């Protein structure tokens, strides 16, 4: 194997959350904003290289729900099982004190595909500058899900990804300091 | 969280997967129903076959289907092959140099004792080879690796320390091979 | 008219 695209989507219910989006080798090329209607592309410079007809994304989801309500009838209504996620955070430089860098909070294998991701610091929740990935597919086709947050290391700092899924009976705080 | 309701999921992934650039494709199609693989069209059965109970009805449907099973047969041309291309000058040709330091660990547990870092990241792709070496001697013992950790963003970060018992004089090298450099990139720490 | 990512369709299933 020297490569793999995979054009991965899903429908959940009751939440009614669809999703579609191309990979390559486990990376993002793009997914389509369900509400906006829009191709949003990983890395900027790939919308300036490609292009994908989000219209095209929204007619397979409308396929991928009417098929989910015909496989819920047809398993006898049986739900999914839910998987809590494992949850680990790392800076994605070596740290320098007083020198910029970015906080990952990596949230893999779990499922289904909700779950609520906050970033604090000593304590207090940040949002500033803050980005996320939406989910990820993986081949036991549970999900991943990346969280970011650009910092300025400190000593005085400390910092935790906080997060919930319907797997964990409390919510998980994984935290990081210098 | 609240909202305990049961929850009912369907995922449809269609993947390509590609051996010396496109000389060889194989298209496979997978249908799950939460967390259970239902059905599947791989390229190289022609067909579609269910894979536990609940996907045969969607086989048998769809294998009906005489138009859909012929552009199933022939995406890994007009799919496979054909996005494979659109992004092959910047995904499989991609090469962003890792950067490299080496440092003590911040947190030394034994007197005598030194735990050497490697820090390799921000390349890509994730295809690395990071060793550790002694006096120009590769240590193939007390070596700890976080292992390869992709970032998201198309890029990716490997940790390697070295568990050491330094002598003045000794010269230790964390030596890093990627596809994005043409010799070894050599990085000295000094007892 | 860049380069287009082309979908594959998602079948309907039967019930």
């Amino acid at each position: 194997e020297e490569h793999v695209i995979i054009q991965a989507e899903f429908y959940l219910n009751p939440d009614q959350s669809g999703e579609f989006m191309f990979d390559f080798d486990g990376d993002e090329i793009f997914h389509v904003d369900m509400a906006k209607k829009e191709t949003v592309w990983r890395l900027e410079e790939f919308g300036r290289f490609a292009s994908f007809e989000a219209q095209g994304a929204l007619a397979n989801i409308a396929v991928d729900k009417a098929n989910l309500e015909i496989m819920t009838k047809r398993s006898n209504y049986t739900p999914i099982t839910n998987v809590p996620p494992e949850v680990t955070v790392l800076t994605n430089s070596p740290v320098e004190l007083r020198e910029p860098n970015v906080l990952i909070c990596f949230i893999d294998k779990f499922t289904p595909p909700v779950v609520n991701v906050t970033w604090l610091r000593n304590g207090k929740p940040v949002t500033t500058g803050v980005s996320e990935t939406v989910f990820l597919p993986r081949e036991d086709h549970l999900f991943r899900k990346f969280h970011y947050l650009p910092f300025l290391p400190s000593t005085e700092d400390v910092y935790d990804c906080r997060v919930e899924h319907w797997g964990l009976d409390e919510p998980l705080l994984k935290q990081w300091e210098f | 969280m609240g909202d305990t309701r049961p929850r009912f999921l369907w995922q449809l992934k269609f993947e390509c997967h590609f051996f010396n650039g496109t000389e060889r494709v194989r298209l496979l199609e997978r249908c799950i129903y939460n967390q259970e693989e239902s059905v599947r069209f791989d390229s190289d059965v022609g067909e579609y076959r269910a894979v536990t109970e609940l996907g045969r009805p969607d086989a048998e449907y769809w294998n009906s289907q005489k138009d859909l099973l012929e552009q199933r047969r022939a995406a890994v041309d007009t799919y496979c092959r054909h996005n494979y291309g659109v992004g092959e000058s910047f995904t499989v040709q991609r090469r962003v140099e890792p950067k490299v330091t080496v440092y003590p660990s911040k947190t030394q547990p034994l007197q005598h004792h030194n735990l050497l870092v490697c820090s390799v990241s921000g390349f890509y792709p994730g295809s690395i080879e990071v060793r550790w070496f002694r006096n120009g001697q590769e240590e193939k013992a007390g070596v700890v690796s976080t292992g390869l950790i992709q970032n998201g963003d198309w890029t990716f970060q490997t940790l390697v320390m070295l568990e050491t018992v330094p002598r003045s004089g000794e010269v230790y090298t964390c030596q890093v091979e990627h596809p994005s450099v043409t010799s070894p990139l050599t990085v000295e720490w000094r007892a | 008219a860049p380069p287009a990512y082309e979908k594959l369709s998602a079948e309907q299933s039967p019930p």
